[PDB]
């Protein structure tokens, strides 16, 4: 078949782009998650519980990586994630094959915003209704980058994104200071999920994972267990 | 309302009504009926004579797709031979690329995939035709399929489509078709398209009969006039 | 058909006249009436009017 | 709560929800049908019901079950004009899978890429989303058996007994407290825990004649779909 | 009405409107009769003017050598049908070398008409043709519609008043099967008197005839020709 | 959540007068019935005790729309 | 018990009505649809059992309810605003016709030329029995007509 070939987003006479307006209200119906960067490295934390006991916990994964050092997580709808994802791993790849380099954390947001915003403007399509987190630890200092579906992007020391952002940002603006290890990031990132989670955060309700200078890896459930004992 | 205009939205409970609205304009052609035998398919389709202008075996609601595939067809007749080509076109593409002759539960596969396909778009609309399409084969038997314009295909010991849908088939269900050859049939398939069809409603009506099975050596063809003049023979007897 | 004396079936429209207050000077001397006969039930039919 | 065409095409509501995608998931409701699938210790299986109401239908091809490839099983709900598409793209996906990569694909990568596509659709605002639900069986090597859902958003999740269709909540609620006292589970017993969700849910207590069963199991792990007769066995069994 | 728009849209009644709109230009142009014997096919039509000073506009054509047609609607899409019906014949005379038949040049036509009537902002062909032909098994009248539906029939007419004309050819057709091209034809102009206002008939340069026949290509008579046939018709009674 | 129970406790407590009305019936049918109502309330209410009203659905009395012309 | 036709609105529904009337020699009664809409309160539905009633007392009788989506409008849930009043005229109208305390006396006979709009309380089997509807005439019932 074919498409439609025309823009079902334009400017209010108020002049606001009403659709990406109403895809910031999908973001904040998600998933709490935040992200903390602190000297050593990057901690990416979210908040995944299943909706009954019959759920596989260990078969699909919030936090994901893109490449040897750059990892990803997001809070928003699911589907629209798992498009994304897949479209930066290949541009992870492009970049690879042609300077034979892991790609800066930076560029890598300069391309996956890029496809955000040229998929806001095109025909026939509506916007994405997810916002990110990317850590990464290029050479030797870390950092962490926001996007969001307008095709913005920032440079966060710490945020939260999904439900009850706005008190997520006022708790780590008291916790937050510029000289933290990576474990003590870990401790403060569960201390700010437990604003907004249930009464059990069990081993299996939340997923963490951190860069190094070794590199993004993925926290198994043992010493996840570990933080989250002797914590809050 | 607006909620039904293209094929590309649902309703607001969960259906759509532009393929519901095309399942209507089958209820206003008149009927055909296809039962199968123990030994092959018979089909038979009940036509309107319109006016007395028209030439007897104009415009035949009755086509033949392969060598050993019919198709009789209920719907808006446009649509009816437009399918009819795709289908024959189909099997030609089967056989000069697998070597043989295309079998009925890949064939109606094939076609009822292409009349799904346009109840997804809004560029096109949903065919307004339902059809049956059956077979025999010396190493399969009797095969009997029918599509709704949906593009939903089962098999069948018999089936009716048209004006009076369930004032046929139960009657068809009277028969035993497990058992009877491809003979006796041919006289109880126009039996029961002689009481539905009041006179009221129409003056005058056209008998159309098809054929296929190993006495027909598993060829598709048209009754001989014999034949079916013994079932028009057999016509007038159910005044009783 | 259990109890023909004590049980009360309301229609849920004949309740409601188009007089100040005597739509509710009804469910006061219902419920008035069903104290004084102590077993007793309460029916409501179709109190989507109501 | 609604602005714009949000109730007709796929774009976001003010609240940022968006309705043609969840008018899509009760457009598996008008099946009328419910299926059930159980993980076991070494084996999965897969129950589900089939309604034939006439006796003129070929009761043999009304099987929901489709084998997609040699060692892997599934069951559609929904209606069924979309559903066997997307068996149709289902079998394709997986001999591509072959042919690329030489090896057997696994049965969550199988679900991820037919994920990928139903995302499309509800990503365009012309295509029309594909009402119907899709449950995944496979043995996997280093797993054992797992059990998949794909619905008609591009969500999907390994389960250890998934319900889909008109009793969907009632089933889920008998089989969460029949999981959470953690028995362990045989062969024998997965199939008796299953029949008996959708038997206590329905409260049919059935025949053999209206439901149909598919297996796989490590030692024989060919998708295979169950006997009436051993059907019955497990049946008879199950009224001790 | 919201179901009237566009030809992908089904009316909630099951009858999309924009082909039933399309049989209301059918009804617009002046009639035409074709009828046949044994051995003939032949069609009659009717012209008209604007003025007295303009000339009249023709509608018999020339297909084949055995095939030719006649329109009613709007001319633009029926010479957009004609130029496809001329192509269609003269590329199998020139892969086969044979004359290409009747009853397979149709079923061409109603596969081109129907694929406009199935997609989105593409309107019908407003088109009327009567076609007059010869297989292998002698004359043929095929009528078609904008609906893509085209009928086998013995004697059919078309256009503005036609029904008059059709109630004329139903209680004389068991004639038609018997007699020369003499009173074939003028049975056929016994009906398009039928079909006119009870002052003006046939004067000679609004009526035109088209006869194939078994030794005889196929051949157009027009305003001087016309007058050998013509004579020979009584009067109207009154 | 516990208007109606906790105006129960407080009434079983008290040592003052307890004047205990429900808010729908105030409309009679005999027009100057209702302000007549009213008024003798807290005139009861004044020359009792050192009292305590308790009003409940007062959406039978207090709206805000008005039609003055029924 | 109860009757409903239905269709599109020249084929001739009235002109049944009419004719029943000249037929039997029974207690005929119409009704307007709007006429079951009063000002205040209570009062279409005090007309209602005020109908039935009259026919109840002469007891062969049948009654005719012309223009039925008046009142047998679709009930719908909504806030801030809608009528109900209408609802209560038709709801006594489900119970006075059909429920506590069944008659065999009066037959109901009711006409509309639109279907989807009305509620399916009112049409379940035992309040309208027999759904009959009226096509328009094909080609020789004009023939007839004219
Ligand atoms: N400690 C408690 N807190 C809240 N509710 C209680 C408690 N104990 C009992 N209840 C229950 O709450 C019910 C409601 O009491 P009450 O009528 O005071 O609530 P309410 O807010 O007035 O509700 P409404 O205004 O609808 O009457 C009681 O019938 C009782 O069954
Ligand atoms: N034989 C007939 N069949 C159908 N309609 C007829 C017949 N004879 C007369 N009529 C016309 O049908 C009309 C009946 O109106 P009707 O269709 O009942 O209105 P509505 O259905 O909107 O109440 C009369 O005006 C009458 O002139
Ligand atoms: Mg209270
Ligand atoms: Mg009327």
């Amino acid at each position: 078949e074919r498409g439609y070939s025309f823009s079902l987003t334009t400017f209010s006479p108020s002049g606001k782009l009403v659709q990406i307006e109403y895809a910031l209200a999908a973001v904040a119906g998600g998933a709490p998650s935040v992200g903390i960067k602190a000297a050593n490295g990057v901690v990416l934390a979210t908040e995944k519980k299943q909706k009954s006991i019959l759920y596989d916990e260990r078969s699909v994964h919030k936090v994901e990586p893109i490449t040897k050092h750059i990892g990803l997580v997001y809070s928003g709808m699911g589907p629209d994630y798992r498009v994304l994802v897949h479209r930066a791993r290949k541009l992870a790849q492009q970049y690879y094959l042609v300077y034979q380099e892991p790609i800066p954390t930076a560029q890598l947001v300069q391309r996956v915003a890029s496809v955000m915003q040229e998929y806001t403007q095109s025909g026939g399509v509506r916007p994405f209704g997810v916002s990110l987190l990317i850590c990464g630890w290029n050479e030797g200092r870390p950092y962490l980058f926001q996007s969001d579906p307008s095709g913005a992007y920032f440079a966060w020391k710490a945020t939260a994104m999904g439900k009850n952002y706005v008190n997520g940002k006022t708790f780590l603006e008291k916790r937050y200071n510029e000289d933290l290890e990576l474990e003590d990031a870990i401790h403060t990132a569960i201390l700010t999920l437990k604003e907004s989670f249930e009464g059990q955060m069990t081993e299996d309700n939340i997923e963490v994972g951190i860069c190094n200078e070794a590199g993004f890896r993925r926290l198994t459930p043992t010493e996840v267990k570990d933080y989250l004992a002797a914590i809050a | 309302t607006g909620y039904d205009l293209s094929a590309s939205t649902f309703s607001p409970d969960g259906r759509v009504f532009q393929v519901e609205y095309a399942m209507k304009a089958v209820e206003n052609s008149s009927t055909a009926i296809g039962i199968r035998c123990k030994d092959g398919v018979v089909f038979g389709v009940e036509k309107l004579v319109l006016s007395k202008l028209y030439e007897e075996g104009s415009n035949k609601r009755l086509f033949n797709v392969d060598r050993h595939v019919g198709m009789a067809v209920a719907g808006l007749l446009a649509d009816a031979r437009s399918l009819a080509d795709i289908a024959r076109e189909e099997a030609s593409n089967f056989r000069s690329n697998f070597g043989y002759n295309i079998p009925l539960k890949h064939l109606a596969d094939r076609v009822a995939m292409y009349v799904h396909a346009y109840t997804l778009y809004s560029a096109v609309r949903p065919f307004g035709c339902s059809f049956m399409l059956g077979s025999y084969s010396v190493n399969d038997g009797a095969q009997l399929y029918m599509i709704d314009p949906s593009g939903v295909s089962y098999g069948y010991w018999g089936c009716a489509i048209g004006k009076a849908r369930q004032a046929a088939k139960t009657e068809i269900e009277k028969l035993q078709m497990k058992e009877m050859t491809c003979r006796d049939i041919v006289k109880e398939v126009a039996k029961i398209i002689y009481i539905v069809h009041d006179e009221v409603k129409d003056k005058a009506f056209e008998l159309e009969l098809s054929w296929v099975g190993e006495l027909t050596n598993g060829r598709h063809e048209i009754v001989p006039k014999d034949i079916r003049e013994e079932a028009e023979k057999y016509a007038k007897e159910s005044l009783k | 058909s259990q109890l023909d004396c004590n049980f009360l079936k309301v229609v849920s429209s004949s309740i409601v006249d188009k007089y100040i207050g005597e739509s509710a000077r009804l469910i006061r001397e219902m419920f008035n009436y069903a104290r004084d006969h102590q077993p007793c039930i309460i029916f409501m039919d179709e109190i989507d009017a109501i | 709560s609604s602005a714009g065409f949000d109730r007709h095409i796929t774009i976001f509501s003010p609240e940022g929800r968006l309705y043609q995608v969840e008018y899509a998931f009760k457009a598996i409701n008008q099946g009328g049908l419910t299926s059930v699938a159980v993980r076991g210790k070494d084996c999965a299986v897969i129950v589900t019901q089939k309604k034939v109401p006439d006796k003129l239908l070929d009761s043999s091809t009304v099987t929901h079950l489709f084998k997609i490839t040699e060692n892997i099983g599934c069951v559609m709900t929904g209606m069924t004009a979309d559903s066997r598409s997307q068996v149709q793209r289902a079998r394709y996906e997986a001999a591509n899978w072959k042919y690329k990569y030489g090896y057997e694909i696994p049965v969550d990568m199988l679900c991820k890429r037919i994920a990928d596509i139903s995302q499309v659709y509800t990503q365009n605002a012309e295509m029309r989303p594909l009402g119907c639900c899709m449950i995944l069986i496979g043995i996997d090597e280093e797993q054992g058996p797992q059990v998949y859902k794909c619905d008609p958003a591009g969500y999907y999740c390994g389960f250890k007994a998934t319900a889909a269709g008109v009793k969907q909540t009632e089933s889920t609620s008998f089989l969460e407290k029949k999981v959470k006292k953690k028995f362990d589970w045989t062969f024998e017993q997965t199939v008796e825990t299953a029949i008996t969700c959708l038997s206590t849910v329905l409260s049919i207590d059935f025949k053999p004649s209206e439901i149909e069963v598919g297996v796989v199991t490590v030692e024989n792990p060919k998708f295979r779909i169950l006997t009436e007769a051993e059907i019955d066995a497990h049946l008879v069994a199950l009224a001790e | 009405n919201q179901y009237d728009n566009d030809v992908t849209v089904w009316s909630p009644q099951g009858r999309i409107h924009q082909i039933e709109y399309a049989m209301e230009a059918v009804k617009q142009g002046s009639a035409t009769v074709g009828l046949k014997s044994k051995t003939h096919a032949v069609l009659v039509a009717l012209k008209r003017a604007q003025s007295e000073l303009a000339a009249h506009q023709k509608k018999i054509l020339h297909v084949d050598n055995h095939i030719g047609i006649s329109i009613a609607g709007l001319t633009a899409d029926a010479r957009l049908l004609c130029n496809f019906m001329r192509q269609e014949c003269l590329d199998s005379r020139f892969v086969f070398d044979r004359p290409l038949p009747v009853s397979r040049l149709v079923s061409l036509i109603g596969s081109k008409t129907q694929i406009p009537t199935q997609r989105y902002g593409r309107r019908p062909y407003g088109v009327g043709l009567l076609i007059a032909g010869y297989d292998d098994m002698g004359p043929h009248i095929f009528q078609t519609c904008p609906s893509a539906n085209y009928f086998d029939c013995r004697a059919m007419s078309i256009g503005a008043r036609s029904q008059s004309a059709r109630t004329y050819l139903e209680r004389h057709m068991s004639e038609f099967m018997e007699c020369n091209l003499n009173e074939l034809v003028k049975h056929g102009l016994r009906a398009l008197r039928e079909t006119l206002p009870a002052e003006q008939d046939l004067t000679t340069k609004n009526v035109s005839i088209g006869i194939v026949g078994k030794d005889l290509e196929f051949t157009i008579y027009d305003d001087d020709d016309v007058s050998p046939f013509l004579e020979g018709l009584e009067e109207r009674p009154q | 959540c516990g208007k109606t129970m906790l105006a129960k406790a407080v009434a079983h407590h008290t040592t003052a007068a307890f004047i205990r009305v429900v808010g729908s019936e105030f409309v009679q049918k005999y027009l100057g019935e209702g302000p007549r109502m009213v008024r003798d309330v807290f005139r009861l209410a004044k020359e009792n005790a050192p009292a305590i009203i308790f009003i409940d659905e007062i959406d039978a009395i207090a709206t805000k729309r008005f039609d003055a012309q029924t | 018990k109860g009757v409903l036709m239905y269709g599109p609105p020249g084929t001739g529904k009235t002109l049944l009505a009419r004719a029943c009337a000249a037929q039997t020699k029974a207690t005929f009664l119409k009704l307007a649809g709007p006429q079951l809409v009063q000002m205040f309160i209570g009062d279409g539905a005090k007309l209602v059992r005020d109908a039935f009633a009259l026919a109840k007392e002469k007891a062969p009788s049948i009654i005719f309810i012309d223009e039925l989506d008046a009142i047998g409008t679709k009930r719908f849930d909504s806030e801030k605003a809608g009528d109900r009043e209408v609802q209560r005229t038709m709801l006594e109208l489900l119970n006075q016709l059909d429920g506590f305390q069944p008659n065999t006396q009066v037959k109901v006979i009711a006409a509309t030329n639109r279907v989807d709009i009305l509620d399916p309380a009112l049409l379940r089997s035992g309040r309208l029995d027999r759904k009959i509807e009226f096509p328009m005439p094909n080609e020789e019932a004009r023939a007839r007509i004219m």
